Formats: C-alpha cells, structure tokens, sequence
C-alpha cells in the first residue's frame, strides 16, 4: 500500500529544508 | 469588505515594516527551561520571562552558523517581517534581540506542539478535519500575499496547535517582501513547486503549491510525492502526475488537481479571481471564513495540557548551553537586527 511504503521510507521524520 | 480589511491591515503592517521594533529585551531576562526543536544554525527554547513569569519560545540563532549557510538576508526577512505582522494565525514576536554570539526572537509559547507530532501519530486527518485546518492556511496566505510577502515553507513540521484547537503558522526563515519576481533555491523538497525545482523564477503561486501538498498530506497522511532521495522527490514534482488514494472525495480531488497544477496560467490562486477561486470550491461549501478568522468553529481536537510550561506534546531534544562570546562576531551583518 501507499502508506506502508511511505512508513518504510526514510522520510517520515522531521524534513529539513534546503538552501544552495 | 474584504478588501477593506486588507486595506487597513497593510497600513498597520507598513508603519512596523518602515520602523521595526529591535533591541526590546536580554537574556538575562528570561529563564531557559527546556528545548521545543532545534536543526540548523539554531534552536527554539522554553523560556520563563523573570518579571512576568510568561512562558515564551525563544528562538535562539548562532550568528556564525547563520554566516556559514549564507543565511544572513534570510534572516534579516524574518525579523523585520514577523515584527510587523499582525493575524489571528500567525505566531506573535514579542521580543527581539542579540549579544555577541546570538540572534534571539522571544515568540508566544504554543503548548500544543506541530501539526506534524499529532498528524504522524494519528497517521490521517479526517476531511472535516483538514478542511478546518487548511480554511486557516488559506486566509493566512491571503493576508501575507496581500502584503507582498511570500512565505515559502509551509508544512506540518511548521504549523503549531494551539490551546483552542486553532493553527499558528510559524518559522518565518525564508518570507520575504518582494514586488514581483523572485528566485533563490529554498524550501522543503516535498513541498517545493516545479518552477522552484526548475530554477524559473516564481512568485506568490508557489505558496498555493504548497497548500496543495499539505492538504494532501493531511488528508492521505503522506505526501503527494514521496521518495527516499530528494532529486527522486524533484523528478516526480515535475513529470506532472498526482494520485489520490481511493478514499479521498471527488471534490477533495478537484480542488488538489488544481493547486497541484504544474501549469501557472492554470493554478488556484494565481488566476484573475486569485484566492476567491479556492475559498468558493465545492470542498470549501461548508467553511465559514468569518467564524474560522472569529475563532467561532469547534475544533476538531484540543491538545493535551498539563498545566503551565507543560512541554508533552514536544518531542526532547540534547539540551546546550548557550555560549556568549566575550567578542562580538558578525556586528556589521546584523546591525540592523
Ligand atoms: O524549532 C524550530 C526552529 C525553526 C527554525 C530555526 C530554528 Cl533554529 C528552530 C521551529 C520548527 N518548527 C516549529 C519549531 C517551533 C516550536 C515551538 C514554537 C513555539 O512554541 N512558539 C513559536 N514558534 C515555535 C516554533
């Protein structure tokens, strides 16, 4: 399903942002 | 009407703009009792104001880290801008600021903690739900649009619940006022538009981009585009495909296909009727604007409080000390901080 992938990604924590 | 209030809104917001508040508090006039988040260049602290006994955030920036990631304008944007604003939505600044080493903004403290922690934990909002919460995002934007400002990072990591169940939007690191064209990398990689990712030039559009993704993420519990490498993230933002899970409603997915839209002559909140174009979709039928910005609608949730200066609904964090060099570092950069 969508949601396991997403609960297995490394991106389900706090997201920084990013700048050049 | 409408129209009227912004009106009166952009005056009181240019008086401040023209002549911003500074120097109106010192360290020593706060007690620092625990960290609420902390990531680069700074940190944000639960504080007691000594001779009030306030609880406040205290955002706390080291101003040669701010130097190294060449964050220096940025930073300059987000106190002269967040002084001089003025929303039932918006994160009020207080106090503001430096000594040697740091920059500090003294905020209201918000106990309830991020949009993120509950959303996370409950893994979906419910439409209703995320409808309240995206009612408050969208008049919010009205307002900062209205006065040139673009905010450019929204997500549930910076949108705060507050003691009545309501939103306050906060980390104004990259707003700016800009008239008009602007081009600088910044952002969240879920979040950020295709003209960001494609170097274009962009404006205000990108904001309402943004609210698509986040009621997407509200209302899915994930985000539209996903991945574990941000340039895979970048590829599906630009290709032009969005999926909806099946349980989302067919108006839920208009008004989402239409903020999701790569095409600007074609995004909600960039056409002739600008931000009229949302707040009369059918998703939006039931959303009284009025009693959402009187603070008149029930809440879907009220956080948990456990008394003053409470910190549970945050995450801890590794506490250290603040350090004031016996030097001042970076005087000429923020003067006028
Ligand atoms: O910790 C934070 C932060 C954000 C930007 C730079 C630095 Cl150094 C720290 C922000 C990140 N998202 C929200 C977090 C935060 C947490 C609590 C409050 C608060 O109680 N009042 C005002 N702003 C807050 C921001």
């Amino acid at each position: 399903t969508t949601y396991a992938d997403f609960i297995a990604s490394g991106r389900t924590g706090r997201r920084n942002a990013i700048h050049d | 009407s409408v129209k009227e209030f912004l009106a009166k809104a952009k005056e009181d917001f240019l008086k401040k703009w023209e002549s911003p508040a500074q120097n109106t508090a010192h360290l020593d006039q706060f007690e620092r009792i625990k960290t609420l988040g902390t990531g680069s260049f700074g940190r944000v602290m639960l504080v007691k104001h000594k001779e009030t006994g306030n609880h406040y955030a205290m955002k706390i920036l080291d101003k040669q880290k701010v130097v190294k990631l060449k964050q220096i304008e940025h930073t300059l944007n987000e106190k002269r801008i967040l002084q001089a604003v003025n929303f039932p939505f918006l994160v009020k600044l207080e106090f503001s600021f430096k000594d040697n080493s740091n920059l500090y903004m003294v905020m209201e403290y918000v106990p309830g903690g991020e949009m993120f922690s509950h959303l996370r934990r409950i893994g979906r909002f419910s439409e209703p739900h995320a409808r309240f919460y995206a009612a408050q995002i969208v008049l919010t934007f009205e307002y900062l649009h209205s006065l040139d400002l673009i905010y450019r990072d929204l997500k549930p990591e910076n949108l705060l619940i507050d003691q009545q169940g309501y939103i306050q939007v906060t980390d104004f690191g990259f707003a700016k006022r800009v008239k008009g064209r602007t081009w600088t990398l910044c952002g969240t990689p879920e979040y950020l538009a295709p003209e960001i990712i494609l170097s274009k030039g962009y404006n205000k559009a990108v904001d309402w981009w943004a609210l698509g993704v986040l009621i997407y993420e509200m209302a899915a519990g994930y985000p539209p585009f996903f991945a574990d490498q941000p340039i895979q993230i970048y590829e599906k933002i630009v290709s032009g495909k969005v999926r909806f899970p099946s349980h989302f409603s067919s108006d839920l997915k208009d008004l989402l296909r239409n903020l999701l839209q790569v095409d600007l002559t074609k995004r909600f909140g960039n056409l002739k009727n600008g931000v009229n174009d949302i707040k009369n979709h059918k998703w939006f039928a039931t959303t009284d604007w009025i009693a959402i910005y009187q603070r008149k609608v029930e809440a879907p949730f009220i956080p948990k409080f456990k008394g003053p200066g409470d910190t549970s609904n945050f995450d801890d964090y590794e506490e250290e000390e603040i350090r004031v060099s016996i030097n001042e570092k970076c005087g000429k950069e923020f003067s006028e901080f």
